């Protein structure tokens, strides 16, 4: 058994973190102070949930969790929340005041400031674990600490643990809910400066989960709330893997070799179904077959785009509740048939195929009703890339005029960073049209 | 088309079939990094205070 | 506790700061004794902003108030809220400025200055995390005007990494007679150019269209003037005062707002308008909210919005309506007046609502836009200046306090450009 | 009011379709790179299909169906025919083609079928011995196709002229497949020239080639209430049981081929899109297919008709205002 640390870097990734624990303990019936009446290793065990989460001798299990937030009001709901008792206080890590929208500020000005201190809260959870494999890091693209800071820590990260993995759950801005229009600077300032840095990055466009929710859980203008409840539904279907019994994604080098052979093409597109209101009167439930073939609706990818115009590197899916292989190598027939789903030449047609017996667990509350079987696909399309032609248009057209660049350069940024990054997306962009080149 | 490497637990099974088969910066540049931006900002304030002196 | 420090210096610019003091300190449930008697933990949540803690359970404004003459701080302090003030923090002299800014600037205010300073470290000294300074003053006198940018210039060289906010009222020739206001209002705009992060411009010319074309008051006074600027102010600041999402800081908010350093100066619009005693019979639904808050005859700055392009907008609705109104109107907006709009700058117009409405009001909007539309402003003032400045007219009230005609030069310069920019801008 | 933008500033056909919407009073034409339009009338190559559909509170419609160039790509039309079920030898109307290479190319596999009376064809060379057409790619650098020449061609009278037939077809954004029912035949203006063929002119109907060596018709074209008198009077027949009936299978099945992968039904942006297929007819009155164009310019007499149709059909269905000119392919 080796264990993951998550990483929760600014207001999105702590309130999307907070909803993944939220989850995460439901699943695996552990209660708000930590106590979880099926561990009968009281005190520890090498169970595969011990993965996330440290025992203590009083027999609290905790999070292997560490929180930071240039500013304290979020986080401050985690310390006084509902699950207080659950994290111990040196790993819920606030500054005073914050990046201000500004990635220069939180990378360079309170970069520095905070860095060694949560390098140092960090390397207090690693030294804690039997073999450690590596973190997940969630954050937003947007705001000035999830996108500098992020970008930072995971610098330092790669030369205080080289030989571990770095997997990202990112947030990528949308004009719905987003609070600053220099998103599209700080989204491409940090995916330059991670890039080399992160194994794996799941990338959840708020577009499409806005949407979702509107138009399938019926929400009338979605919040933070719902947002994030899905997106905790959609990162427990990925992490699934890594906190119960299985022999598919056990470990986070799998999920690279699995998803990523091109390591700057690690942007795996995320596709989840059924997404049903629990305030709908009766629904008729959905088949495997219904459910898989959903999975190449561009309505449910979490990123919009069309997986038609591209090719494939891999495919992977994973599996929640009432699913048996016939019936998923049975529903593959079908779709290969309806669908245009063209691999590229180097990599074979196929599909890595997880099933977790356990169907999803719903919020008690919450928007989603309880399926009786759930699917996310993780496949590694080159129309991802379409997400980087917006965001690096949007670039171009501020950049070009230098609109808000002095609130960078003001910060000990110099220009030439800016057109440095955008390269680098140029660059990436055109990786993407190589492998997808084909029809 | 073909199952390959099925794999049985009380949680799930796993896996794959194919359908078809085929055909470091150091802790010191980044200090510099950090260092040197600080250092900028740092003149351009000198710079700033030095215009309101006058 | 991201603190804001309130200064406001002189005739106008204490008038509007006791009143926008009186009009949010009912908002956040403050009496004038200065202790809550309100009936929402929202009112209390971010009371830090604007009030400093005391001993009792009392508010006292984080409030400095600064003139060269005593009258106005005297009728400030027996106004209705009057009490609430530290009294330390009335800063007074007695020669005046004779509305004039080079009094204000550089003799008379240069004696009282390091005594208002002095309160203002005492209050920062106090500060758990500044944003930065508040400024209410006007540019056509000689106190606010040239003690009050004086002041900014101190601050600045003391606090060089906070925010400057300035609340700045334009001089108008249809509500005033003194002949020199062109001069003191560009000597006053050279200094928030070059020293403040962001400027309301609060135009006495459209405040004046507002109360007697508009509101139908055939003889209007300060008083109707200062309802709808306390309204504005009360405005632009509910994202600083009440839990939110956006522009919740004077930081944040500038770099919302300001996408190149010197074009920092802001349109405020408000709707519904309304004359103090309007007792309001019916609440404007969420669309009349948005065609009134875009409309010209809202805006409290004299310019044709139409005649330039929105670099950047804030939208803020106080009161009980649904979001999804409220987005799908914003959307409308910008959908069918998008040339209006630059497009190298995606996603300009940013909203925000707040459930708590104003004193009176059901429903409000308020409106700040960054224009390039503000040249025409500038522009009205600036042909003021020259048609004096030519003939060095009226000079020797300023050469007389030490100035040189070079500042002058100067100023002029620096709005003439300040034009230019705006206008490469707009035609970009 | 509706906003379109306009992208591809030489459309001759879109050209009198913004002009159309001008002037209907309730379309504003924006600045191209202003993203706050229903309509991208799009340009040619490298359309930004991926920017399409992300600005809440507006519909947006576009005027090509990305993936549509499988169709209307020379090297591509051939090989979506050869390894497409529901066309591939099922296929009866497209003539012997391979893809070439000037140096997963069909050259080898060529030369098999070439030995039989052979004549192919390739700024374009027709010829009879093979050497001379493998040879004239290996000339220039561009993909090319070798299919068979029609040696023996449908001639009009008076004259003992060849010609081809431009269909038009406006595919809207429920891929209802339309025909405009009026076509045209570009005539050629000299005689066929039985044996013996690389003169051209004679033998390339392609319209502007001939505004350069012609008598008959105004500018080579003949329209279609024409040709029908005179396959009546001449053959016997019409053009409906004859030729169009053959075309309107031919566009169906083209079409219906590709839809899975351009539909836009569940896509978060639409697309319709108009194309030019050109038909041969043969001796027998057997139809052939040739090129399918995805940027069709139309003919002047019929610009009129055709771009308000464009209008009413496939950008007024979708943003409705304040007796078909088509023929619906019913599938
Ligand atoms: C917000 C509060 C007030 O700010 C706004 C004003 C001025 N003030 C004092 C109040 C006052 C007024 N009038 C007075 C006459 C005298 Br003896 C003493 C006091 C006043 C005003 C009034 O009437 O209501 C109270 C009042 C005053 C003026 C006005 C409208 C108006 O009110 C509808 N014009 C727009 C101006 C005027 O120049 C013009 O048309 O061209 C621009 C006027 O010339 C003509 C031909 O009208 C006039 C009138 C004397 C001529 C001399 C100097 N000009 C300066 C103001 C202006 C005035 C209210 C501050
Ligand atoms: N889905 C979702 N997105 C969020 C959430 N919170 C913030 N975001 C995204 O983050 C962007 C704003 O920056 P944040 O991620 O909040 O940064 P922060 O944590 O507030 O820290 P700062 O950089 O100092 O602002 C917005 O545009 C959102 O898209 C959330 O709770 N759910
Ligand atoms: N809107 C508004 N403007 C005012 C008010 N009082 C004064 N002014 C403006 O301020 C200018 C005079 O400035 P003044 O107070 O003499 O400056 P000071 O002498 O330096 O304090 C005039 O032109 C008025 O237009 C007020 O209550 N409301
Ligand atoms: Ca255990
Ligand atoms: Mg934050």
């Amino acid at each position: 058994m080796r264990e993951c640390i998550s990483i929760h870097v600014g207001q999105a990734g702590v309130q999307i973190g907070n909803a993944c624990w939220e989850l995460y303990c439901l699943e695996h019936g552990i209660q708000p102070d930590g106590q979880m009446p099926s561990d009968k290793t009281i005190g520890g065990g090498d169970d595969s949930f011990n993965t996330f989460f440290s025992e203590t001798g009083a027999g609290k299990h905790v999070p292997r969790a560490v929180f930071v937030d240039l500013e304290p009001t979020v986080i401050d709901e985690v310390r006084t929340g509902t699950y207080r008792q659950l994290f111990h206080p040196e790993q819920l890590i606030t500054g005073k005041e914050d990046a201000a929208n500004n990635y220069a500020r939180g990378h360079y000005t309170i970069g520095k400031e905070i860095i060694d201190l949560v390098l140092d809260r960090i390397r207090k959870l690693a030294d804690q674990c039997t073999g450690l494999q590596g973190f997940l890091v969630f954050h937003s693209f947007g705001g000035g600490t999830g996108s500098g800071f992020t970008s930072l820590l995971m610098e330092r990260l790669s030369v205080d643990y080289g030989k571990k993995s770095k997997l990202e759950f990112s947030i990528y801005p949308a004009p719905q809910v987003s609070t600053a229009v220099v998103e599209p600077y700080n989204s491409i300032l940090t995916t330059h400066t991670t890039l080399e840095h992160s194994d794996c990055a799941f990338m959840v466009d708020n577009e499409a989960i806005y949407d979702i929710c509107r138009r399938n859980l019926d929400i009338e203008r979605p919040t933070y709330t719902n947002l994030n409840r899905l997106i905790s539904q959609i990162v427990s279907s990925i992490t699934a893997s890594l906190r119960f019994d299985g022999a598919l994604n056990v470990d986070l080098t799998e999920f690279q070799t699995n998803l990523v052979p091109y390591p700057r093409i690690h942007f795996p597109l995320a596709t989840y179904a059924p997404v049903i209101s629990a305030e709908k009167a009766y629904h008729e439930q959905l088949s495997v077959a219904e459910i898989t073939n959903a999975c190449f609706e561009p309505a449910n990818q979490m990123v919009k785009c069309d997986p038609r115009h591209g090719k494939y590197m891999a495919c992977c899916l994973l599996y929640r509740g009432d699913v048996v292989p016939k019936d998923v190598n049975a529903a593959i027939a079908t779709i290969k048939t309806k669908r245009s789903i063209q691999f590229v030449d180097w990599c074979p047609t196929g599909f890595k195929v997880g099933i977790n017996y356990q169907p999803p667990t719903v919020v008690p509350g919450g928007d989603l009703a309880k399926v009786q079987r759930a699917v996310c696909m993780l496949s590694n399309t080159t129309a991802i890339a379409e997400a980087w032609a917006r965001l690096d248009h949007k670039f171009d057209l501020m950049y070009a005029k230098r609109a808000f660049v002095h609130w960078y350069v003001g910060e000990g940024m110099e220009e030439g960073e800016f057109s440095e990054a955008r390269e680098d997306m140029a660059a990436l962009e055109k990786d993407y049209e190589e492998v997808g080149v084909d029809s | 088309m073909e199952v390959i490497e099925l794999n049985k637990c009380t949680s799930g099974q796993s896996f794959e079939v194919i359908l078809k088969p085929p055909s470091d910066p150091s802790l010191e540049e980044i200090q510099k990094k950090l260092e040197a931006a600080e250092e900028r900002r740092k003149y351009q304030e000198a710079e700033l205070l030095k215009h309101l002196a006058e | 506790m991201r603190e804001i420090v309130h200064i406001q210096a002189g005739q106008c610019g204490n008038q509007i700061g006791a009143k926008f003091w009186e009009v949010i300190s009912d908002e956040h449930g403050i009496d004038p004794t200065g202790s809550y008697h309100g009936d929402s933990d929202l009112q209390l949540e971010r009371i830090n902003v604007y009030y400093n803690e005391a001993t009792g359970n009392k508010y006292v404004p984080r409030a400095i108030l600064v003139d060269l003459e005593p009258g106005t701080m005297d009728s400030v302090r027996s106004g209705p809220f009057g009490q609430i003030f530290r009294p330390d923090n009335f800063v007074f002299g007695q020669s005046g400025a004779g509305n004039n800014w080079a009094k204000g600037h550089y003799t008379e205010g240069a004696e009282l200055v390091d005594s208002v300073l002095d309160v203002v470290r005492k209050e920062s000294e106090s500060c758990d995390c500044l944003q930065g300074f508040q400024l209410t003053h006007s540019l056509g006198g000689g106190t606010g005007s040239g003690m009050g940018t004086l002041l900014i210039s101190k601050i600045r060289e003391e606090y060089p990494d906070r925010i400057m906010n300035t609340f700045s009222v334009m001089p108008s020739p249809k509500v005033s007679d003194t002949v020199v206001e062109p001069y003191n209002a560009t000597l006053s705009v050279h200094q928030l150019v070059e020293n403040t992060d962001e400027t309301y411009c609060i135009d006495n010319e459209a405040l004046y269209d507002i109360c007697f074309r508009t509101l139908k008051l055939t003889t209007p006074t300060y008083g109707d003037l200062n309802h709808l600027v306390s309204a504005t102010m009360s405005g632009v600041t509910t994202c600083l005062r009440f839990p939110g999402q956006l522009n919740a800081d004077l930081r944040k908010l500038a770099v919302n707002m300001v996408p190149f350093p010197r074009l920092h100066f802001f349109m405020p619009g408000f709707a519904p308008l309304t004359s103090r005693g309007s007792q309001q019979y019916r609440a404007l639904t969420v669309p009349e909210l948005t065609q009134q808050m875009f409309d010209s005859k809202n805006m409290m700055a004299a310019c044709d919005p139409r005649h330039g392009r929105y670099l950047t907008v804030a939208a803020i609705f106080r009161g009980r309506m649904s979001m999804k109104e409220v987005d799908e109107q914003m959307l409308n907006v910008q959908n069918k007046n998008s040339s209006y709009f630059v497009e190298w700058i995606p996603n300009n117009v940013k909203t925000a609502v707040c459930d708590i409405p104003p004193r009176g009001l059901k429903m409000s909007a308020t409106f700040i836009g960054n224009s390039t539309a503000i040249q025409e402003l500038f522009k009205r003032i600036s042909e003021q200046f020259t048609a004096m400045f030519r003939r060095k007219a009226f000079l020797h009230w300023y050469t007389g306090e030490g100035m040189d005609e070079m500042e002058f030069t100067e100023a002029e310069s620096n709005m003439n450009d300040l034009v230019s920019e705006y206008q490469q801008y707009q035609d970009a | 009011m509706y906003t379109f933008v306009v992208r591809d500033e030489n459309s001759s056909v879109y050209a009198e379709v913004s002009r159309l919407l001008l002037a209907t009073g309730q379309w504003k034409r924006l600045r191209k790179d202003n993203p706050r339009f229903n309509l991208m009338l799009g340009e040619r190559n490298r359309l930004p299909f991926g920017r399409l559909g992300h600005e809440p509170g507006l519909v947006q419609l576009v005027n090509y169906y990305r993936g549509a160039d499988k169709l209307c790509r020379k090297a591509s039309l051939v090989k979506l025919i050869k390894t497409s079920p529901e066309l591939s030898e099922s296929c009866t109307w497209f003539p012997e083609s391979y893809v070439i290479y000037p140096t997963t190319d069909e050259r080898e596999v060529f030369l098999a079928a070439y030995n039989r009376g052979n004549v192919w064809i390739a700024g374009i060379l027709i010829s009879s011995e093979a050497s001379e057409l493998l040879d004239f790619i290996d000339e220039q650098g561009q993909v090319h196709v070798i299919q068979k020449y029609l040696e023996k061609p449908l001639l009009l009278e008076p004259g003992h002229r060849k010609f081809d037939i431009r269909s038009w077809v406006l595919v809207d954004h429920l891929y209802n497949i339309y025909l405009y029912r009026e076509g045209v035949l570009r005539t050629s203006s000299e005689p066929y020239n039985s044996a013996n063929f690389q003169d051209k002119t004679c033998h390339l109907t392609n319209h502007c080639i001939q505004k350069e060596y012609s008598r008959y018709e105004e500018g080579n074209e003949m329209f279609f209430e024409e040709f029908n008198q005179y396959l009546m009077d001449a053959l016997n027949t019409t053009l409906e049981n004859s030729i169009l009936l053959q075309i309107k299978h031919i566009i169906r099945s083209c079409l219906m081929c590709i839809e899975p992968a351009i539909s836009t039904k569940h896509l978060h942006y639409q697309s319709f899109q108009l194309f030019g297929f050109d038909f041969m007819v043969d001796e027998e009155l057997k139809v052939w297919l040739i090129e399918v164009n995805g940027a069709p310019a139309c003919a002047q007499k019929l610009y009129a008709e055709l771009c308000q149709g464009i209008v009413d059909v496939a950008i007024s269905s979708v943003f409705p205002l304040a007796t078909s000119i088509f023929i619906k392919l019913h599938h």
